[PDB]
């Protein structure tokens, strides 16, 4: 898929509750002295936007590609798609902000863990999390792709279950 | 070696006429991708912990602290630059990820490809594979019989 | 509080350089970089030079509580009573400066782990001890770390 995705015959319909949009600002809360890198990506693969990304150094390029905590180098927050380059926060800096979950019921405070497809899980599936990921919102469905604002601080000491 | 810039002159002039492979040189200092917004701390140095990682080193008390070149579970940051005059080394802590040519231990640096973790060992080098997260991003490349760099990605703990 | 307004009488003799630093109201850190990351957030209680949990729960906004241990977010090294918020700085950048120790058998080379009301013990490590715990006044210790993280 894609974010920007388209002439319209007629335009779409308070302030409140209007940030909930796919190609919305990722961070909820920005910060000079943030840490963005950019990186190349599959094209054919999977779309890392609003994802977490892992590095793998191909025999041409380093290329970010969606993965797990367990292998975790970043989130990407924003993709350029004419040139195919995803922008990437590392995990050493916080984040608080809207990401892509699986799970269209997901309350806030709960505990969340990034699965294979760098995607926001429940952090009861059983896997040993081992970042520390809290819902700040509850998950909404953008009709369809469910999103859900987090906040993520560094790695967890010991895996917890 | 024991210096980031060569001890001994040269006799010779440099062609400068190509621009590939020029950067694997001991004396490059620094990261080879770095952002602006990087924190750098500088502290006493004990020893040459020149681009190798270092570990807080305390003394009796009369002295402050400084750094020396270390990892394990005492790992604090990494060096990347110093000052001999001053005898100061410039630190990166752990908390900031780093991207740049490490010292690389002199045992099975062949077996080091991109995509390989790698840790450091007690005297700060970096070693194959635990508590540091470090990716190889290209293989060893030997500037002396007993010296190896490798250019390693740096980001935070396990 | 960290700056207990009183009135006082006579002026208080301050001309020695030494020692004048170690005190419960000195705020922010020793050493302190451009690039450090600082966010204020909405309190409770006290957790003013100590390590501050993120508490979620009429619906309000998350806030921030004296914590440690597998909750451990921060550590608060400046606070504003007027407003009712604290600045904080997130556990994922490192930081110097004088924290809250439990009691006095932090030592120097000493690991310590932040508890359960946020003060520093000794033995997941997260600071590494500067000095010895001294005594501000009654049972406040101020000991000076080097927070680099969880282990």
């Amino acid at each position: 898929y894609s974010k920007s995705m388209i002439e319209n015959k007629v335009f779409s319909s308070c302030f409140k509750s209007k940030n909930e949009r796919v190609d919305a600002y990722s961070f909820a809360c920005s910060s000079y002295t943030d840490k963005i890198e950019e990186y190349l990506y599959d094209p054919a693969n999977s779309f890392p936007y609003k994802r977490g990304v892992k590095l793998v150094p191909k025999e041409n390029s380093i290329y970010v590609e969606v993965g797990a905590d367990t292998d975790m180098y970043g989130i990407c927050v924003d993709v350029c798609e004419f040139s195919c380059t995803a922008y990437v926060l590392p995990i050493t800096n916080n984040f608080e902000g809207y990401l892509v979950t699986r799970n269209p019921s997901i309350k806030i405070g709960e505990i969340l863990d990034i699965n294979n497809n760098g995607v926001i899980i429940k952090a009861g599936g059983g896997p040993p999390t081992a970042i520390n990921i809290y819902a700040l919102s509850d998950s909404f469905t953008i009709n369809s792709i469910n999103l859900i604002k987090v906040a993520i601080f560094g790695n967890r000491g010991l895996e917890k279950t | 070696a024991l210096m980031k810039n060569p001890q001994q002159d040269s006799g010779l002039l440099s062609n400068s006429i190509d621009f590939r492979d020029q950067n694997l040189i001991f004396s490059n200092s620094g990261g080879v991708c770095t952002s602006s917004k990087d924190k750098i701390e500088n502290y006493p140095a004990k020893g040459y912990p020149y681009k190798r990682g270092v570990k807080l080193s305390f003394g009796d008390g009369t002295t402050e602290l400084e750094v020396e070149a270390g990892g394990g579970d005492d790992l604090y940051g990494v060096c990347s630059d110093i000052d001999e005059f001053s005898g100061m080394a410039t630190v990166i802590p752990i908390t900031n990820n780093f991207t740049g040519y490490l010292t690389l231990k002199k045992d099975g640096q062949n077996g080091v490809n991109p995509g390989d973790k790698l840790n450091f060992n007690q005297h700060g080098e970096l070693e194959k594979v635990k508590s540091v997260n470090a990716i190889a991003l290209s293989k060893a490349h030997k500037l002396t019989e007993d010296l190896f760099i490798v250019l390693a990605s740096v980001f935070g703990n396990r | 509080m960290k700056n207990p307004q009183h009135d006082a009488s006579l002026l208080s003799n301050s001309n020695e350089f030494r020692d004048k630093n170690v005190e419960f109201f000195a705020s922010g850190g020793t050493r302190t970089s451009k690039f450090d990351k600082l966010e204020n957030h909405p309190f409770l209680g006290y957790p003013y030079k100590r390590g501050v949990k993120r508490v979620i729960q009429s619906h309000y906004e998350p806030h921030v509580e004296a914590g440690g241990g597998e909750d451990l977010y921060g550590i608060c090294i400046d606070i504003d009573e007027f407003s009712k918020t604290a600045t904080i700085v997130p556990i994922t950048n490192n930081f110097e400066g004088y924290l809250v120790a439990k009691d006095s058998t932090v030592k120097v080379k000493d690991k310590l782990i932040f508890n359960k009301d946020g003060a520093l013990e000794k033995v997941t490590i997260n600071a590494t001890a500067l000095t010895d715990a001294k005594q501000i006044s009654n049972e406040v210790y101020l000991v000076k770390v080097a927070v680099f993280g969880n282990k």
